[PDB]
């Protein structure tokens, strides 16, 4: 189907990225107090 | 002061700041500079220009269901005139006029481009692959008589000059779409037309329902019985593979409308690949609003 | 014009006069004073005894000052344009689009809110008037009607006759004609507390120094005085001076002038840009609502809206560093000014000095013993092995009418509050503090008969009973001063033995008696005598108005010297200071000995150094007859700056580069101060007292002293330093270098991405395109993705030891200036641009638009009611079908300017470095680059998000359409900063260093 894409999966992709990004750098400014 | 110290200083030859060396210097390196970046912005366009195809795009998912649009381009989707006052109609006749121009029997007169297809309304044509692996490609021809009553073969002014208008619906062109008509249940689509399982069927009805008793009569013109675009036509190629494609059209019109008021109009398509949306008000569908001053 | 009548010196001559002109000058009778008749009238004719404050501005004119401010118009335009093109919209045909009404309102928003930052960055007026206030007493002392009553002080009329205490305040300036000697504390005018004797006697020409006139604001604290009044209210001295320091102005703070330098160039790019091309969509036959949205979307491209919030944060960032090193910052924007100075005017009693008399040397047995002056006992002791020490000890601990206070104890040594003066204290802590308690050897060894000090026989005595196995019963002990003590002794004792009189001992002691004065310190001899039982026996009692003991005592214990030491950081400090290119001159209001002393043991007047006297006096010549340019260094007397016109000031200014002022007046601080910023000077003043009050005020910071400081100059200050740590100051300088140079670096962030948000909008009316980028994708650029990486730059520490540069020019040396524009658009912005236009292009080409196919296909895409739009394939659009690609591309031009700021931010960190020489051992960088690809990636993938900022899912692979724009700019940059290292003269550096 040609005229057919999946968001959802690209969408779910994103937001996965986007919590973990926060995540990481949060623990990366938070190092010892 | 802002008269003589800053602008032309003249005992160090300066101006605004800068030796005469000292402006070239500066100008040399700025046309280089952005010689190299216009150089480097030319090579990435044509890397990337090498990925795409030719023949086929490389997303179709934007225009995935076509849209539905009206031959008399008009302005806010309203049609107002008068019929006894041959200036009012005037620009509505001359689109009409140049865009069947291509259409003229005229026109369509080549034998290694055009082909006298069927007179049925029939399956889809399917000619092969779409990677120039046999060249230029045949398009089936539309006859001007299938229109009648809206065509030029008669009066010149496609009714508006009695009353009664005319409109020419087409569908949007999506290469390698294939439109698929409702299946039979006997139930299926709404309400109730003449089936063709090789007809994508149109139907044309009042908006609310104050513009149900007054739209009147409606009359349908094209190829066979069944009011709708006939699927011969329908594996479109781009205008690589085919150029003077020419769609099929479906003539519309409106043969007993009230005077004095303003009607409005929803012309539809019906199938399993044709969606509607709330967003955008021409996807397989389109609103239009006529009055018919006297 | 009256302010600069209140910069002169007080007159008086009344203190001239007897008490004859004052019976009829004024009509009191001197013995009676005055009836209520005259004086409930006088008060009704002159005006009452009291100060008001000046007028302040109220909060809300202060505030609402704050949204107008060069960048706020130009987004007040923007918003008044935004409900014009609304108005003009959804009035005609459109019902929908409320999109043009949402976004004038976030516009209004952004005003107010930068508003309030710019509000809190405000230089808080405070209340000097108001701590003036405070030394008023409530309670005056009047003699009216034939006998004596306790008014209000503030019904003192001018005439009247006050009666003084020692304890009062004292309610206005007195002329005094009848004392048994108080002694007042004038602190107030000189900044000492040493108390000074009034009499009814004229001593001096100079109202300030004569012994007849009590002051306003003081204390008499001994015996008591009548006085008639001179002045009251705001004609007072120190009224004067509280006129004069609460109607000084502010002052523009030199970060403030540069901030107010590139709202300037901005804005008159934006101006120039904004009505160049919107007279351009004129000419090409636009309609108003076009040409107005076109103006709005070049209006907010243009301003960096984000800017000033981040510059009021990194300063509130560096304030709160100085506040963990007890430097309290009151104006934030004192913060930068303590890096760019240029002269330190300094005070000396409270500020350089401990404002405590101690012990500095001692004279045991023929050889200078020094002690150890400092508070916290930092250097090294003297001696305490000898047995003249423990004589020496026994005799300055038992001649000592000093005591300590109600047991204090816990609280050490140096610290303590003592009964008796100070320069008896001076040995009783020194006692105590080397020899143990004092208490002990005071009662071990009873007194039998004692006289004080008599002020004309210049010693004190006493005859203290010895307990132990020696027994003098009744042995002799005095002290007093040098030369008189002297003048009566023949026996010497060296370690605890006996030895007679000869000169060899004596010229030495001439020798450490001269050394010792040469130093500015009071020195003083003491003395004790084993009396024998010849003619004393036990139980004789000895009278004080005869003879009947020896007062030929052959005693020789040695001398005893005292001095205000400096405290234990400012030695260093000063060195410090003067290392990185700052001139300090030390003013007081001391007497020149002790200054200059003073002035050379800090090391303000270095060794080698020495003055015109120093001169003469090395050659035997007149004064008058060396060359005033031959010395570098100098010491003005106040007396001879009265004389002084504005322009020899300049001269003593400029040519010398050590400079002393003495016996200086609180005005003629505020001259000095005047002086040094005349000729383009950033001028610093450090000080503790209510004398220095007029000359924080004046300079373009002020330090004041927390522990020891006054109330007054607390309100008068930018700095207060908490702890009274000087060599603190310095550390305000390197931080203040150091804030300069980070903010330089974040401006340059905040400028190169303007680049990539103006150029789309000019495209496309040259070349009459789909427009790239949109207004709000423009405003979550900058109010989104670009705070917290810009405002991380203020961590980024020194690149060199920025403590060897010379002070930045004011007029030169601009925060901003002609470089930083050039790389910021000229150079890094173009590459920013062709980045997002090159991701553009790749989206319409790969849903079927080729880009020769986009040129002149503005007009038939924009249009609402044409819904068969032919492209590169054939294929025909509707209307909305387009506009979801177009927002897909506003999506993706977003998504690329995140991207090429990651490489913006690294290469923004260094100025002359590498990436590979400084590090990444900034923590908050790496957080906001993480947060910054988060909050791009949420805006762009969350549901919901197409219809309230209209952005847009995109496909993975379109993440890296703006990565080798990013390479190219980091190796441009390291390239050019190799250049600038390996050539550190020539053109790349003239042409591309900030
Ligand atoms: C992926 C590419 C990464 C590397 C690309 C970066 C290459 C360029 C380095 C970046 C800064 C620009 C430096 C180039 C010019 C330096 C010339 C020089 O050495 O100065 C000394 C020379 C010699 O002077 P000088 O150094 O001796 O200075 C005089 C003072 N004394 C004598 C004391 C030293 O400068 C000149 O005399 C005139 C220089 C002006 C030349 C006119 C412009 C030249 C065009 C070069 C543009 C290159 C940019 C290309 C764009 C790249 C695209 C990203
Ligand atoms: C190269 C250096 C500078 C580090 C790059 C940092 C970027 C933040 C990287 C981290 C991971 C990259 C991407 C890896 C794949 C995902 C796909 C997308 O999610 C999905 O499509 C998942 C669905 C699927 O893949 O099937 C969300 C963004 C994206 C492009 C990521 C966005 C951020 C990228 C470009
Ligand atoms: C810092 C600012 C001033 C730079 C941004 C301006 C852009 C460089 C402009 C200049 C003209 C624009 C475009 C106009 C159309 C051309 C067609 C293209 O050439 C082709 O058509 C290739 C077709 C072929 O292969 O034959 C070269 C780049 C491009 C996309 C241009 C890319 C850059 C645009 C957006
Ligand atoms: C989209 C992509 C292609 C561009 C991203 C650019 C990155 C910012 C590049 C620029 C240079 C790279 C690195 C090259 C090596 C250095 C060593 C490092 O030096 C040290 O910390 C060592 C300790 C010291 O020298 O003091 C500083 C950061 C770092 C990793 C750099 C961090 C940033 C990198 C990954
Ligand atoms: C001279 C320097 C600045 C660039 C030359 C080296 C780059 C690494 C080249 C190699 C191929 C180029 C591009 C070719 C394709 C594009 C679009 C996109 O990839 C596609 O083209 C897929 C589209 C499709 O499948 O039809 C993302 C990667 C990117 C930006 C590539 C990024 C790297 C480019 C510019
Ligand atoms: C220093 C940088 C920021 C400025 C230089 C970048 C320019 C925008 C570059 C990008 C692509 C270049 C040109 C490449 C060739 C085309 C063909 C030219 O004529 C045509 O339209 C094709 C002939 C036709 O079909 O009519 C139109 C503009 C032009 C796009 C481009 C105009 C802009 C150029 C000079
Ligand atoms: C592309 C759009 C978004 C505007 C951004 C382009 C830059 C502002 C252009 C305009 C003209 C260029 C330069 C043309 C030559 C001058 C010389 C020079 O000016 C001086 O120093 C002379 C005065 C003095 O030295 O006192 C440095 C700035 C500079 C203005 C310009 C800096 C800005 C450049 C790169
Ligand atoms: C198309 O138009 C023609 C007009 O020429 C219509 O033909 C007329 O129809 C009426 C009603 O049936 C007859 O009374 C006339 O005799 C017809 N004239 C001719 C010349 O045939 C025709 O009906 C129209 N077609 C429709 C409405 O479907
Ligand atoms: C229009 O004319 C047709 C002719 O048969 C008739 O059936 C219909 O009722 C008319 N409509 C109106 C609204 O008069
Ligand atoms: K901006
Ligand atoms: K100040
Ligand atoms: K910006
Ligand atoms: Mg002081």
């Amino acid at each position: 189907d040609p005229f057919y894409y999946d968001y959802e999966t690209v969408r779910n992709g994103g937001l996965i990225f986007a919590g973990l990004a926060f995540i990481v750098g949060l623990l990366i400014l938070l190092s010892r107090r | 002061g802002s008269w003589k110290k800053f602008i032309w200083n003249s005992e160090k030859k300066e101006f605004l700041g800068r030796t005469g060396g000292s402006w070239f210097k500066i100008l040399l390196f700025y046309v280089i500079f952005y010689g190299c970046l216009a150089g480097i912005f030319i090579g990435t366009i044509q890397v990337m220009l090498l990925t795409i195809s030719e023949f086929k795009p490389t997303y179709q998912d934007r225009v995935a269901p076509p849209g539905l649009t009206q031959i008399p381009q008009i302005q806010k989707t309203e049609i107002s005139f008068r019929p006894n006052d041959p200036k009012s109609y005037e620009a509505y006749v001359l689109n009409i006029v140049r865009f069947l121009e291509k259409y003229k029997d005229s026109a369509q007169r080549d034998d290694m481009i055009f082909e006298d297809c069927g007179d049925v309304p029939s399956e889809p044509k399917e000619r092969g692959d779409f990677n120039h692996e046999r060249g230029e490609r045949k398009v089936c021809r539309f006859k001007l008589e299938w229109l009648g009553n809206c065509s030029g073969l008669n009066d010149e002014t496609y009714g508006y000059k009695e009353g009664k208008p005319c409109i020419i619906i087409k569908l949007n062109r999506v290469l390698g779409f294939k439109p698929k008509p409702p299946k039979n249940e006997s139930l299926e689509t709404y309400p109730v037309m003449k089936y063709n399982p090789n007809v994508l069927p149109v139907q044309c009805t009042g908006k609310r329902d104050e513009d149900k008793d007054k739209v009147g009569n409606v009359e349908y013109f094209g190829l066979g019985n069944s009011p709708g675009f006939p699927l011969q036509y329908y594996p479109y190629y781009g205008k690589l593979l085919q150029p003077k494609y020419l769609q099929p059209l479906l003539a519309v019109q409106f043969t007993n409308l009230t005077m004095d008021t303003e009607i409005r109009i929803e012309c539809k398509a019906y199938g399993e690949n044709i969606g509607y949306s709330e967003k955008d008000r021409f996807q397989g569908r389109f609103d239009v609003k006529i009055e018919v001053k006297s | 014009r009256d302010m600069d009548e209140l910069k002169k010196e007080v007159s008086m001559d009344d203190h001239k006069l007897s008490l004859d002109e004052l019976h009829r000058k004024y009509g009191t009778d001197l013995s009676r004073g005055l009836t209520s008749a005259r004086a409930a009238e006088i008060l009704a004719r002159d005006g009452p005894n009291a100060l008001t404050p000046p007028p302040t501005t109220p909060e809300w004119i202060k505030f609402c000052r704050q949204l107008f401010g060069g960048f706020s118009m130009l987004l007040w335009i923007g918003a008044i344009l935004c409900f014009l093109a609304y108005s003009i919209q959804a009035a005609t045909e459109e019902e929908p689009q409320n999109d043009n009404l949402y976004l004038g309102v976030v516009l209004s928003a952004v005003v107010i809110i930068t508003g309030c930052f710019s509000y809190y960055q405000e230089a808080k007026s405070s209340k000097i008037m108001e701590s003036f206030k405070n030394m008023v007493p409530q309670q005056a002392l009047v003699i009216r009607n034939g006998e004596k009553m306790s008014i209000n002080a503030e019904e003192v009329v001018v005439g009247d006759l006050v009666e003084v205490k020692g304890g009062d305040r004292i309610p206005a300036d007195l002329r005094i004609i009848s004392a048994n000697g108080c002694k007042v504390d004038n602190s107030s005018l000189t900044g000492e507390s040493e108390p000074q004797t009034r009499s009814p006697d004229f001593t001096n020409e100079n109202p300030l120094e004569t012994r007849n006139i009590a002051f306003f604001s003081t204390n008499c604290v001994e015996g008591t005085a009548r006085g008639i009044v001179v002045y009251t209210g705001d004609r007072t001295v120190m009224g004067r001076i509280a006129t004069l320091a609460s109607g000084l102005e502010g002052g523009q703070t030199p970060i403030a002038a540069e901030i107010e330098h590139f709202i300037h160039i901005i804005t008159g790019v934006a101006v120039f840009l904004g009505v160049s091309f919107f007279i351009l969509s004129l000419i090409l036959e636009y309609t108003w609502l076009e040409a107005v949205i076109f103006l709005i979307g070049i209006i907010v491209a243009n301003v960096p809206e984000g800017l000033l919030a981040t510059v009021t944060v990194c300063l509130t960032l560096t304030a709160k560093r100085m506040a963990r090193k007890n430097c309290l910052v009151k104006n934030l924007e004192a913060v930068e000014t303590l890096g760019s100075t240029s002269t330190i005017c300094s005070d000396k009693t409270g500020t350089l000095t401990q404002n405590r008399m101690t012990v500095a040397h001692m004279w045991f047995d023929n050889q200078i013993h020094e002690a150890d002056t400092t508070e916290n006992q930092s250097g090294v002791s003297f001696d305490k092995t000898s047995a003249t020490w423990l004589a020496l000890s026994r005799i300055a601990g038992l001649c000592n009418r000093a005591v300590f206070q109600a047991n204090q104890e816990n609280l050490p040594i140096l610290k303590r509050a003592v009964a008796g003066d100070a320069s008896e204290s001076a040995l009783l802590k020194c006692i105590e503090l080397c020899c143990g308690s004092v208490k002990e050897m005071r009662e071990r060894y009873a007194k039998i008969v004692e006289i004080p000090f008599n002020s004309t026989n210049k010693y004190q005595l006493s005859i203290h009973k010895n307990p132990n196995t020696s027994e003098p019963q009744h042995l002799l002990v005095m002290k007093g001063a040098p030369e008189r003590i002297l003048d009566r002794c023949s026996s010497i004792l060296l370690h605890g033995k006996e030895q007679p009189l000869d000169e060899e001992l004596k010229d030495a002691f001439q020798n450490a008696y001269l050394e010792l004065g040469g130093l500015g310190e009071r020195v003083l001899g003491f003395c004790h005598l084993f009396l024998p039982d010849e003619q004393f026996p036990e139980g004789f009692q000895f009278d004080t108005d005869d003879v009947n003991f020896p007062i030929d005592n052959l005693c020789f214990v040695g001398l005893i010297s005292m001095i205000d030491p400096p405290r234990a950081a400012v030695p260093d400090a000063v060195g410090k200071c003067r290392s990185a290119g700052i001139k300090v001159i030390m003013v007081t209001g001391d007497h020149p000995i002790t200054a200059k002393a003073i002035a050379k043991g800090v090391g303000i007047i270095s060794e080698g150094n020495e003055t015109v006297e120093d001169i003469a006096a090395r050659l035997n010549i007149p004064v008058s007859q060396v060359n005033p340019r031959d010395a570098k260094a100098c010491v003005v007397h106040g007396s001879d700056l009265k004389d002084m016109t504005s322009e020899q000031l300049d001269d003593i200014l400029k040519y010398h580069t050590e400079i002393v002022f003495a016996r200086t007046s609180p005005q003629q601080k505020l001259i000095i101060v005047e002086g040094c910023q005349r000729q383009g000077a950033i001028v610093a003043v450090t000080g503790d007292g209510v004398n220095d009050s007029p000359a924080l005020k004046k300079a373009d910071i002020g330090v004041a002293m927390g522990i020891a400081g006054s109330d007054v100059s607390k309100q008068a200050a930018d700095m207060i330093l908490l702890d009274d740590n000087f060599a603190s100051i310095v550390t305000g300088v390197e931080e203040g270098r150091l804030i300069f140079d980070n903010l330089k670096k974040s401006i340059a962030y905040t400028l190169t991405s303007n680049i990539p948000e103006i150029t789309p909008f000019l495209i496309f009316i040259i070349a009459n395109i789909p427009l790239p980028l949109g207004t709000v994708t423009i405003l979550c650029i900058d109010l989104g993705t670009d705070m917290v990486p810009a405002i991380s730059l203020a961590y980024e520490q020194a690149e060199s030891d920025i403590m060897k540069r010379q002070p930045r020019n004011p007029k030169t040396d601009k925060l901003v200036n002609e470089r930083l524009i050039s790389m910021a658009y000229g150079q890094i912005g173009m590459i920013q641009a062709l980045g997002g236009f090159f991701t553009y292009f790749v989206i319409l080409a790969e849903n079927g638009f080729l880009p020769i196919h986009l040129l002149g296909l503005r007009v038939d895409w924009d249009d609402r009611w044409i819904n068969d739009v032919e492209d590169s394939y054939g294929q025909q659009w509707t209307y909305e079908q387009r506009k979801i690609v177009e927002f897909t591309c506003h999506t993706a031009f977003f998504v690329s300017i995140v991207v090429v700021q990651w490489a913006d931010l690294v290469i923004c960190k260094t100025r002359r470095n590498s990436v590979f020489q400084q590090g990444m051992k900034n923590k908050i960088l790496i957080f906001g680059l993480f947060e910054e690809t988060a909050l791009a990636a949420f805006l762009s993938y969350c549901p919901g998000m197409g219809v309230a900022l209209r952005m847009y899912p995109l496909k993975p692979t379109w993440w890296f359409c703006a990565f080798p724009y990013s390479l190219l700019i980091f190796v441009y940059d390291e390239v050019r900063k190799l250049i600038i290292r390996r050539r550190p003269g020539g053109w790349v550096e003239k042409e591309t260093y900030y």
